[PDB]
């Protein structure tokens, strides 16, 4: 009864599917005039005391924010005359999902692409003072014509230059030293080290370091990365003793590259100041040296 | 859009508060009333001025769409406060914003218990228009202040302490007393700011070695007839604002 000139009904989409695999409501839909394919994500009411949630607001605004070939599209937001939608243009793909389809093959030329959009996405979200803080496999989407889209959002926060950010952000699998030790003043690095598991991944076809608990994850990257030492990471003094960097010797086998196993090590770093910045990933030889990264069509 | 928030004269002389029969002076009070409830409801709540500065947009903006005989300002109001403080991180409780809303619209009357259908009603009816805001919004909700530029220009100039300050109140000011948020960009409203507190304070900044104006260097589309013609307009309003400019006289 109420005019509403910048909110259209979500009726003006027809929901084909749920694909909300990964807890809220996500579906497939049809632009009903154009046949326009889109993801329509529910705002979740569900214990909501404080009406519109606070976290679906910062979320709005950091998509309204970045606007790049290379991270996800939101379109706009949708009422149902009541809910609320986050509206997002289609991908056919996940990573995560093409990674598991033993079908699915890529050339060390289509690698060094994956990597190179996954890593331009970071530039710019960063360059935006944007953190992810919710990389893996799954919200890496790929479209139809092979580009690379960064997505949810839903845990991402703006960040500056003591910060007391929260620490219980990203998946286990995927989450940084730095956060595992108890880190609220961290940055841009606890996404490299992300981008670092997906990049193993591309060979390894699975999450290199799955954890059941905090203290097993940090277990597993010592066995890989090396034990947490003084020496290794300057200040980490406010676990394994023994262990020694392994990273270049048990994904040799996977990766075979010599340039792919340098960046991956140069992204497993320890100490998030010493690990290497989307900038300098970018400028690394593997995307400079034959074969030189080429467009998706596996 | 990039000009959808932005609108002519004859767009805001046929607002939508026209339509149901408001007079365009009526309009403007109710206006200026909304702001006033803001500020008073944004300190007691301890919000900033931008938390406070941010409500207003969206009050001014909510009202380029609804009527103010649809939505009276004394609803949108604490509504649009609760939004604007989540928006800017300052978030405060609905119970909280409610508490105080109710002591500045009723200074003698006394909270319901909070176990009551009267109160429980008020608590719906802040979040349903918390919903109506973000909705005639579009969820856009990031707004740009004049504010932002003053510091630029202040800089920029090398303006003194007392004339930066002078300059802050008439960007504070021209959101509170004038439609300019909905006529004018942040810089261009900024240029406005300076441009007058320079004139009351008898400052002349300088025209620089380039030949250039000092507004050249914050915005293009400004101009001197432009400037003289909206700092006019501002100091109009600021004349009929009982205490308003005693706030920033030279009483020595
Ligand atoms: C990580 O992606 C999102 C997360 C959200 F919380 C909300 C939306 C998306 C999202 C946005 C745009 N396009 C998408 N395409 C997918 C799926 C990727 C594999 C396909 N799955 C099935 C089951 O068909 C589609 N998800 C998408």
């Amino acid at each position: 009864s109420v005019e509403c000139p910048f909110c259209d009904e979500v009726s003006k989409y027809e929901k084909l599917a749920k694909i909300g695999q990964g807890f809220g409501e996500v579906f497939k839909a049809r632009h009903r005039k154009t046949g326009q394919k889109v993801a329509l994500k529910k705002v979740l009411m569900e214990n909501e005391k404080e009406g519109f949630p606070i976290t679906a607001l910062r979320e709005i605004k950091i998509l309204q924010l970045l606007k790049h070939e290379n991270v996800v599209n939101l379109i706009e937001i949708c009422r149902t005359k009541g809910s609320i939608y986050l509206v997002f243009d289609f991908c056919e793909h996940d990573l995560a999902g093409l990674l598991s389809n033993v079908l699915v093959k890529f050339t060390l030329s289509e690698i060094k692409r994956v990597m190179q959009m996954l890593l331009n996405g970071l530039y710019y979200i960063h360059r935006n003072k944007i953190l992810h803080r919710d990389m893996k496999a799954a919200n890496v989407l790929i479209t139809r014509d092979g580009v690379l889209k960064l997505a949810d959002f839903g845990l991402a926060r703006a960040f500056s230059l003591p910060n007391r950010y929260t620490n219980r952000v990203v998946t286990l699998w995927y989450r940084p030293p730095e956060l595992l030790l108890g880190e609220r003043d961290y940055g841009p690095p606890i996404d490299l080290w992300g981008a670092g598991c997906i990049m193993a991944e591309m060979w390894t076809r699975s999450p290199i370091m799955q954890g059941n608990t905090e203290q097993h994850q940090l277990a597993l990257i010592s066995q890989l990365c090396g034990s947490i030492t003084p020496e290794v990471w300057p200040n980490v003094d406010n676990l394994v003793k023994g262990q020694k960097r392994k990273v270049k010797d048990r994904l040799k086998a996977y990766v075979r590259d010599p340039y792919a196993l340098d960046l991956i090590d140069k992204l497993l770093v320890l100490d998030p100041a010493q690990r290497i910045d989307s900038d300098d990933a970018l400028n690394h030889d593997f995307f400079w040296s034959d074969p030189m990264p080429s467009d998706l069509k596996g | 859009n990039n000009k959808r928030w932005y609108f002519t004269r004859e767009q805001l002389e046929n607002s939508p508060s026209r339509r149901f029969g408001v007079d365009p002076d009526k309009e403007l009070s109710y206006r200026q009333q909304a702001a006033n409830l803001l500020q008073d409801m944004g300190q007691r709540l301890n919000v900033s001025q931008l938390t406070i500065n941010t409500a207003i947009v969206y009050m001014h903006r909510f009202y380029m769409i609804q009527s103010f005989t649809r939505f009276p300002g004394n609803s949108v109001a604490p509504a649009a406060l609760f939004l604007a403080a989540k928006v800017e991180g300052q978030p405060k409780k609905l119970e909280h914003v409610i508490k105080v809303a109710h002591t500045c619209l009723h200074p003698q009357e006394s909270l319901p218990d909070t176990r009551s259908e009267a109160y429980l009603q008020q608590v719906q009816d802040l979040v349903i228009l918390e919903s109506i805001i973000l909705q005639t919004l579009g969820f856009e909700l990031t707004i740009d202040h004049p504010h932002t530029h003053v510091v630029k220009c202040t800089q920029l100039v090398r303006a003194s302490k007392d004339l930066a300050q002078t300059s802050y109140f008439m960007a504070t000011n021209s959101l509170h007393l004038t439609t300019f948020s909905l006529q004018y960009t942040p810089p261009v409203v900024a240029c406005v700011c300076i441009h007058l507190a320079c004139k009351w304070s008898n400052w002349e900044i300088p025209v620089s070695t380039d030949g250039k104006h000092w507004w050249e260097y914050v915005d293009a589309t400004v101009t001197l007839e432009l400037l003289d013609e909206l700092t006019h307009e501002l100091l109009q309003i600021l004349e009929k604002t009982p205490n308003r400019l005693k706030r920033i006289w030279n009483w020595r």
